């Protein structure tokens, strides 16, 4: 797996791939690894398949709760804050890593990152899972401050095309999302629209 | 499996059952495990199969070389103590072996137990494997010097047979055989089945 | 391991109008035997038995405690419990084990007590149940009991040619096996009558 | 820990009659819950008058054959002429043993003529451990076999029956049936069985369709 | 144990093979794996068998009670959360591997459920020891919108590649077919394996084994 | 380490360094040996009488063990060497056998290492 | 090698009418790290026989090493004798049985094809010494998603033309590049016939990802 | 334990 | 390391224990006494881990004595057998089991002598005779080899010292004294130890 | 550590960290990675410092006595052969992980990878090390084919300022050498000299 | 399992070693003997591992005769004991150690009579008395309370009786007889087995 | 188990 | 392998 | 031990 999150000002770009994997055989060629928790707030996940649903699915419950009591959008770091109390206190029992991105009308456009542990900290991008290694040096290279949604997107996109090249266990098709004020846009690139890096033949 | 022998007036008695297994199945209820080193001398087997026949054969084989050699009959003292020391040098690489060498020499009547671990003792009894407890306790209540030869090798047939009742281990069939001073003889081969039928309380 | 350290095997076997249940008759302790006599099939009903090989003290726990929950079904409901109900209720037992389980694979073995129908199956130590239409088998022998099973049994028999095949499946399969044996019973149920039998067997 | 075995499966049999031989074996190579082919005998042919069944860890399969088949050439060198069904089953204990500790992983049975013309099959385990037998089953599914043999051939649990001798067709017939109800519960034992018959005139090959599954 | 699941144009079309092992041995040679969870929704079961058994049965009774309650007709997402909340609360000790498909209001749907509690959503899946086999041919044949006959061959033929590459799967094909209009359970579907013909025979005739003890009981 | 062939045959079927090593033997002193009928006795000459002498250093009667004893005439230094050899063999036996050595076994021990320093290199 | 380092996944082979083709992908792992992205897994052995090696890379430039001056040797004697495609397979369960029985394997899984005096050859030998022919062989993952496909055709039909047994190939390696995480979609094919060892690469396979938006 |  | 055994005749049964407690390398009691009296007719004898086997022996005792005062009469030989079973089974997988293993003794006025032989798993089997304890295993074949079923007490005292004798020859514990007790119609009686 | 090489035409370039650790602690903060073979041919060092030291100390015997005997400057292929071969055998028992790069009359500018396990593969640019993780993406959106030596510099100095960012395991300082026919060309980039890239703050 | 003792009086040592050879829970010979002779006035009692024992005790024994052969006349106790050390120290850290403990007795005409204790390790030390096995834990502080060094051989025989009888009483073993040997100035004699 |  |  |  690979996760990415961007902000940019008015919204967040979100992408992952598409691969879930039991040791080395693919389980699921084309998963869907960016979870809608509001109306305008995703997860990314990473880790344990099964941890992450269910952790998913319990703060989905919670905020939509707690959104109905209040009559007000939920706030982004308020998701954030519920996935980390339970990524927090159940560490021992859970392999998850966790990008929470959204808008709301408050803070706008917002990037949190609970990886394993728990811990809670807010980015201008984060990027996670097993081929976020190969594409560290390559974000620290590219990310501008200032960057359109646009070339957020790109950016997000030809990240993932990267690791994905490189990690065996990222790969498939690139799932993108933006979300801003005006709702959420989803698209895959798939096949040729997956960004091309000629391997360096002699 | 379950394998005795005993010294007394009129020579030396060798029993044994017939049982083989790997682990709880029954390989083979017709196995041999008295040896016959040569026409006075035997050798009986418990414990690993091919460790057992193996180093017997090889036994056989040096006996044969010295008696070339000296122009005499191999001593079953000496004889034991071939096989005590072959299989010394192999303690502790898992050889599983328990053996009786039985014979009469210029010593008389001779009976010694050797084993794997470097045993190797000289007595008037012995019993030898997983039956063994089993055919301890019914030898040593019915055993005397002076038992009549008949008396014996109905003994030596009891103790296995309540062997092979109690240990899952062994059975098949018992093979009695007897040392006498002129050569071993062979002496029955009965089945249990065909024994429980006969015996006894 | 857990299953082979009292031994013994049980099988049940189908026919025309009847059924057979056979076990072998050794109570022992690793090598050692220590009785030749030891209950493995119980009566739940008069043309219903269950055969239980295994860790002989679940052999008897399972038993027992089945035959507990029997009595009250029986008083509570009209009835006897038919073949397939019991199952359901060993099954049942068992899974609630699940993570700690009685160390037995019961055979059943009856007729239907109003239709008369022949009914067998076994079920593995959680209680997967297992229904067939010729035979089952359970214990430390289960392969030389397949063999002897697979290779005899033929379909609509009538008692005297059940008789028979149980029996020959059954001595034959222990005498391959050293923790098994010392004995075999069969019972052959029918409509009208139980005939219960101990064979001639190798008793080493 | 790299492990130097890998159980590969398979089944054989041999029957002796009173002028034949028989060596049988299924014709799968597994590995795991995979199938390597359906078509990997494991009878092979000594001389003229002796045959050889292996299974078990199929790299020492191959091995040991191979080490046999050199054995029986400088033998028939060094003393002119061929090894005896016997002599080779004498020969092949001392070969399993040079390996006691760190054994061939294979299971042999060999079928043969003696030197009276008779039947003769001799049984091996994994260190040479063997002895004469009238008939015997080995490999994978060998306590599914043994029991009918023992009944069917050997006569045992049967009361008021003539122990006749064991005539060639219903040795076959016996041969087929044991190995298709062996296909039917032991999930290494299938594809087709491979059947070799010894007698004077020669060494015959049967082959009979099992369950592919 | 290979099983299988395919969305086609108007529904699912589930499979399984029929061997149950204790080891490497053959326990149950015709053994069902395709599970009634509702009248609209089916589930086959590959792992311990007594899981898939006692975790199907669970939910399909208290589906019954939904359903008896609603006055409506079970969907499927209600059996996959009651499932995989069930699993992962049981963190993989419960080893039931799930091929999970149905048809309800809102069309045909088709999941895969894991022991540990995660789930798949898609429209072909395979499971069990066979499934790498099943699903060589799955990825090779499959096409959207298939037909019903298509959608049959193709999930036959993906139980069939288990069968015969895996010891673990064998003897029959069973399918169930799940439509709007329709539930076709096809049980067998295919029998490809049968047991040869014995040659000799053994019938032993009355005194052959040999009795001790005898007692008749008579009974009403 | 020196493999000259020293022992090698002559065009008429002779040793000659065993023929030498016998001509060693004849310029020894005498040494007799009488089996009785319940007896043997063993009887040699001088070695050199004189007066300086330690009778007891040099005896040319040895025993091998409490059953076997022997005499030797020839090289004493080379007499040393095969006595020791033989003290050590019937120990040997003794172990492996639990018997004393015969005399018949000693002696074809002690004839058969001879026989191999007439056909080993470098010797 | 106790533990190995760089490996290489699946190879294929299967039988045509003529001649037989295997089928690796051009990718040298490290763990998961697609490493080496443009690696020959394949051996022109001679002129009748060719070889391909999933397992560890080391290991197997060490057997082509072996194995090239072993052909270089025998062509130097110019005596009218070659190795058959069947003495390069015996050869090769030899030296890794040698390796095995020593317990120090060499880290890799074989597919030897080769072609001579009229007939096909196809072998397998694994780092135990296990070795066997058919007509189709697939190591690795591909034993579990290749081979089902292969002996399915090959039970149809068991005469495949060349451009048959080539399109099954594509087909396979397809199914591999979906559903094994070692796998890379570069891989060679080798064909062997009468006119001798014709390596084909780099090449790709068309993929198909409708399923991304039938999430169903 | 029986298995699927 | 203990000694029990018990010989059932026709209308008695015959029991026997070493009085040996050890620990380590000695032995610590020369006269122990391994039996539990439940009630008039039946013995109890008791061996294995230590804790265990007195806590196991002397609940079981007071649960029994407790149902003769409840009821005004007492639990048959198989009754408090079973009764012991169901504990020691009820047990196994707790927290707390008893690694302990038995014979029950006893007569009955109706079904008459009774001998029942319990390991610590808790399978219970009725036979004519058993032992426990590594002596049993040169003991049981002796057993084999002499007892009937109408073997009279005089005799199965002569049967019982065979086999003590056997364990003074051939067993490589020092057990050197027996408590030997019998059960009949008139309940519980001493016979004098077997000594060596 | 990271280390790096890469082939333009003409001759090579190659790059490494200068830090050397035992777990945490830093026993060497300006350790010279790169290494001279001989008068044309380095090779650059990761895995043990001890077994690295030890086989480019014996490969460099070996080569310099084969270049006295052909009375002709080595190959490069040579030399990575040699290192592969001693890698290879001695595999379990050596941890390196090694770039072989030079120049010869015969081939030009080249670079072999010796990574561990001792197989030996030709490459177009080459990283290894810890800290070559962090980077495998970076210099596969960036290399370009036909670079010119200086071109290869930045890209390189650039790759391993990146790689020691984020690698706990790699930092120091950068040294660069430059191998062409007219010789060796050796420089440190250090402090400011570094390329930079912004740590994200927030907006 | 194995006792050795020894006590030495002014002009004597006195020497016993019980007579049971053992195998898992059986006595397989009741009439060993634990003793080797060396020479005329000098024994070594070995116990230890099956096979090494005797292969040690031996392989001294054929070397201690080859020592006397070779040069007319014995080796002392002393140069017996650093000899049969020597070997067992050598073979400590080889492929071939041997798990033995020892005593050596003997009388030389010039050094009177000694005794020697020697473990597997061979730590070699010389003592009035001493002796080996579990049986020794009993033992050596009935030889510490009693033992006098002017102890005469009648009284030594006495003394060794009650240490004999304490094991019987306490040890946990059955060694039922004992092989009791005496050295002195007339080389080696054996007196009466002590039995129970 | 499985792993994104 | 077997075992008397 | 000491790496780079
Ligand atoms: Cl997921
Ligand atoms: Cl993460
Ligand atoms: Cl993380
Ligand atoms: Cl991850
Ligand atoms: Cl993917
Ligand atoms: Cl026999
Ligand atoms: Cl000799
Ligand atoms: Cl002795
Ligand atoms: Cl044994
Ligand atoms: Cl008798
Ligand atoms: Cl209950
Ligand atoms: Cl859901
Ligand atoms: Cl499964
Ligand atoms: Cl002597
Ligand atoms: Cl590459
Ligand atoms: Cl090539
Ligand atoms: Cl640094
Ligand atoms: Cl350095
Ligand atoms: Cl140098
Ligand atoms: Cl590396
Ligand atoms: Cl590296
Ligand atoms: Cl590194
Ligand atoms: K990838
Ligand atoms: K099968
Ligand atoms: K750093
Ligand atoms: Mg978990
Ligand atoms: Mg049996
Ligand atoms: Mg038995
Ligand atoms: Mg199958
Ligand atoms: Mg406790
Ligand atoms: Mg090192
Ligand atoms: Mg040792």
């Amino acid at each position: 797996t690979t996760i990415m999150a961007v902000q940019f000002d008015g919204g967040v770009v979100l992408g992952a791939d598409s691969r879930t994997t039991t040791g080395s055989y693919i389980a699921n060629r084309v998963t869907d690894k960016l979870t809608p928790i509001h109306d305008r707030i995703f997860c990314c996940r990473s880790g344990s398949a099964a941890d992450t649903q269910a952790v998913a699915d319990a703060v989905t419950y919670q905020l939509g709760f707690h959104s109905i009591e209040l009559n007000e959008p939920p706030l982004v770091h308020t998701a954030a804050s519920l996935f980390k109390e339970m990524c927090y206190r159940y560490r021992e029992d859970l392999m998850a890593g966790i990008i929470i991105a959204g808008w709301d009308p408050q803070e706008g456009g917002q990037v949190y990152s609970v990886p394993m542990g728990g811990m809670m900290v807010r980015q201008s991008f984060a990027i996670g899972g097993s081929g976020s290694s190969y594409i560290y040096g390559y974000v620290d290279a590219t990310y501008r401050e200032g960057m359109t949604k646009e070339e957020c997107l790109q950016f997000t996109a030809n990240a993932l095309a990267l690791a994905m090249e490189r990690d065996g266990s990222s790969g498939g098709v690139i799932r993108l999302a933006a979300i801003a004020e005006s709702g959420v846009e989803r698209q895959v690139l798939l096949g040729d629209q997956i960004p091309k890096f000629a391997v360096a033949t002699l | 499996t379950t394998t005795l022998a005993f010294k007394f007036r009129h020579g030396v008695i060798v029993a044994a059952d017939s049982r083989a297994t790997a682990g709880a199945y029954i390989a083979s209820q017709t196995v041999k495990k008295v040896i016959e080193i040569n026409p006075y001398l035997l050798g009986t087997m418990a414990g690993g199969a091919a460790d057992c026949s193996f180093w017997e054969r090889l036994l056989a084989r040096q006996c044969r070389i010295y008696e070339l050699r000296n122009k005499e009959r191999i001593s079953v003292a000496a004889a034991s103590k071939l096989l005590a020391n072959m299989v010394y040098q192999y303690k502790g690489m898992g050889l599983s072996m328990g053996t009786m060498i039985c014979g009469w020499d210029k010593r008389g009547p001779g009976l010694y137990y050797v084993d794997s671990e470097g045993n190797r003792i000289s007595g008037a009894t012995f019993s030898v494997g997983s039956g063994s407890v089993y055919a301890y306790g019914v030898m040593d209540r019915g055993y005397s010097y002076d038992l009549e030869v008949e008396q014996a090798y109905d003994l030596a047939r009891r103790a296995i047979y309540q062997a092979t009742y109690r240990d899952a281990y062994s059975g098949g069939a018992v093979n009695l055989y007897h040392v006498r001073e002129d050569g071993w003889i062979r002496v029955s081969s009965d089945n249990v089945a065909d024994l429980h039928e006969k015996y006894s309380g | 391991s857990i299953m082979s350290y009292n031994g013994g095997a049980v099988m049940a076997m189908k026919g025309k109008n009847c059924v057979a249940i056979a076990a072998d008759r050794r109570f022992g302790i690793q090598a050692q035997m220590v009785t030749t006599d030891f209950q493995k099939i119980f009566p739940m009903g008069d043309r219903l038995y269950i055969g239980l090989a295994g860790l002989a003290t679940d052999v008897q726990t399972v038993a027992q405690r089945l035959k507990f929950r029997l009595n009250l079904y029986e008083l509570k409901e009209g009835r006897q419990i038919k073949p397939y109900t019991l199952m359901s209720m060993v099954a049942n037992l068992l899974y609630e084990k699940r993570f700690g389980p009685y160390y037995t694979e019961p055979v059943i073995a009856g007729l239907d007590p109003k239709t008369f129908k022949p009914f067998i199956c076994s079920l593995d130590l959680i209680g997967c149940p297992m229904v067939t239409d010729d035979f089952v088998v359970s214990g430390t022998c289960a392969e030389q009991m397949y063999g002897m099973c697979e290779s005899l049994w033929e379909p609509n028999m009538d008692p005297d040619h059940l008789f028979e095949t149980i029996s020959q499946a059954m001595l034959n399969a222990v005498d391959r096996d050293a923790v098994s044996g010392m004995g075999v019973i069969v019972h052959i149920i029918e409509k009208d009558k139980i005939t219960t039998r101990t064979l001639k067997a190798r008793m080493d | 820990r790299f492990s130097p075995y890998v159980f590969n499966g398979g089944t054989i049999l041999a029957i002796a009659g009173e002028d034949f031989a028989i060596v049988a074996s299924d014709t799968r190579l597994s590995e795991g819950f995979s199938i390597h082919t359906r078509d990997s005998p494991k009878c092979y042919k000594l001389t003229d008058k002796t045959v050889i069944g292996c299974s078990g860890f199929h790299g020492d399969c191959l091995t040991l054959t191979k080490i046999i088949e050199a054995r029986l050439k400088m033998y028939k060198h060094s003393n002119n002429k061929a090894m005896t069904t016997g002599a080779i089953a004498a020969m092949l204990s001392t070969i399993l043993y040079s390996r006691r500790f760190f054994p061939y992983y294979v299971y042999n049975i060999i079928g043969g003529l003696d030197e009276e013309g008779k039947g003769a099959v001799y049984s091996f385990d994994p260190v040479g451990s063997y002895q004469r037998d009238s008939f015997k089953a080995g490999g994978s599914a060998s306590a599914m076999l043994q029991p009918l043999l023992d009944n069917q051939v050997g006569f045992k649990n049967m009361q008021n029956v003539e122990h006749v001798p064991l005539s060639l067709d219903r040795a076959m017939r016996l041969v087929k049936d044991v190995f298709i109800s062996a296909a039917e519960r032991d999930v290494y034992t299938g594809d087709a069985l491979r059947i070799c018959i010894v007698t004077k005139e020669g060494i015959r090959e049967e082959t009979v369709s099992l369950r592919k599954d | 144990t290979t099983i299988a699941g395919v969305v086609y144009k108007d529904g699912i079309v589930l499979g399984a093979d029929t061997r149950a092992t204790e080891g490497m041995v053959v326990a149950d040679k015709n053994c069902s794996k395709i599970h009634f969870i509702s009248p609209n929704i089916y589930c086959c079961g590959a792992g311990t068998a007594a899981d898939t058994d006692m975790t199907t049965q669970l939910i399909s009774s208290n589906l019954e009670l939904h359903s008896l309650s609603t006055g409506r007709l079970p969907r499927v997402v209600t059996a996959n959360r009651m499932l995989k909340q069930m699993l992962f609360r049981y963190q993989g000790y419960i080893g039931a591997a799930l091929v999970l498909g149905g048809v309800d209001v809102t069309g045909p749907h088709l999941y895969s459920i894991y022991p540990h509690g995660s789930t798949d959503k898609l429209p072909y899946v395979t499971m069990g020891s066979g499934s790498l086999a099943a699903m060589a041919v799955f990825e090779d044949k499959f096409r959207p919108d298939m037909e019903e006959e298509e959608a049959k061959n193709l999930v036959s033929e993906a139980i069939a590649a288990g069968i015969f590459n895996d010891l673990g799967s064998g003897s029959n094909i069973d399918l169930c077919v799940i439509s709007k209009n329709k539930l076709d359970f096809l049980r067998p579907y295919t029998v490809p394996n049968k047991k040869g013909t014995r040659l000799g025979r053994y019938r032993c005739e009355k005194g052959t084994t040999a009795v001790l003890t005898e007692k008749i009981t008579p009974l009403e | 380490s020196y493999d000259r062939a020293i022992t090698v045959f002559s065009p008429d079927g002779h040793l000659f360094q065993v023929e030498y090593a016998q001509e060693a033997v004849k310029k020894g002193s005498t040494a007799v040996g009488v089996r009785g009928r319940d007896i043997v006795v063993l009887g040699v000459e001088k070695k050199s009488v004189a007066k300086l002498q330690d009778e007891r250093t040099v005896r040319k009667i040895c025993a091998l063990d409490d059953n076997v004893c022997m005499a030797f005439a020839g090289l004493t230094a080379d007499a040393r060497i095969v006595i020791n050899r033989a003290r050590v063999e019937c120990q040997s036996h003794r172990l492996t056998v639990e018997d004393p050595v015969t005399v018949e076994y000693i002696t074809r021990y002690i004839a058969s290492l001879k026989q191999r320093y007439t056909q080993s290199n470098g010797r | 090698t106790q533990n190995p380092m760089v490996t290489g996944t699946s190879v294929l082979g299967v039988k045509f009418e003529g001649g037989v083709v295997i089928a690796a992908d051009m990718l040298g792992s490290y763990g998961s790290l697609a490493r080496f992205r443009n690696i020959s897994r394949i051996m022109r052995v001679n002129n009748s026989t060719m070889l391909g090696a999933s397992g560890d890379y080391a290991d197997f430039q060490y057997l082509k090493q072996v194995l090239g001056q072993m052909v270089i040797d025998e062509e130097l004697l110019g005596d009218g004798h070659s190795y058959s495609p069947r003495a390069i397979h015996s050869w090769l369960t030899r030296a890794m049985y040698s390796r095995r029985s020593k317990m120090n394997p060499l880290w890799n899984t074989m597919v030897i094809g080769g072609y001579a005096d009229g007939e096909s050859f196809l072998g397998y030998v694994d780092m135990l010494g296990v070795a066997y022919e058919a007509p189709s062989l697939a190591t690795g993952y591909g034993a579990y998603l290749a081979q089902p496909l292969l002996r399915e055709v090959l039970e149809k039909q068991p005469v495949l033309s060349q451009t048959e047994a080539r399109d099954l190939v594509e087909r396979c390696m397809r199914v591999l590049y979906y559903r094994d995480a070692r796998s890379y979609n570069r891989f060679q094919i080798a064909t062997v016939t009468e006119k001798g060892v014709e390596i084909e690469g780099p090449l790709s396979t068309e993929t198909n990802w409708d399923i991304a938006h039938m999430i169903s | 334990i029986i298995t699927x | 390391m203990e000694y029990l055994i018990g010989i059932q005749g026709p209308d008695y049964v015959l029991v026997a224990s070493d009085r040996v407690a050890a620990s380590n390398i000695v032995q610590m009691k020369d006269d122990h006494d391994k039996m539990f009296k439940m009630s008039e007719k039946i013995l109890l004898l008791c061996v294995g881990e230590a804790g265990d086997t007195v806590q196991f022996a002397e609940y079981i005792q007071k649960n029994v004595q407790l149902y003769k005062m409840r009821n005004g009469y007492e639990l048959s030989p198989t009754a408090a057998a079973n009764f012991t079973r169901r504990n020691l089974a009820d047990c196994l997988r707790s927290r707390t089991p008893y690694h302990v293993n038995l014979l029950l003794a006893g007569y009955d006025e109706h079904e008459g002598p009774a001998l029942y032989y319990m390991d610590y798993l808790a399978a219970l089997a009725k036979a004519p005779f058993a032992a426990h304890g590594y002596g049993a295993f040169l003991t049981l074949s002796i057993l084999d080899r002499y007892y009937t079923p109408t073997i009279s007490r005089e005799r199965a005292v002569e049967l019982l010292r065979k086999c003590l004798e056997e364990l003074q020859k051939r067993f490589i514990l020092n057990l050197p004294t027996f408590s030997v007790r019998i059960i009949d119609k008139n309940g519980i009686h001493d016979l004098d130890n077997i000594s060596f």
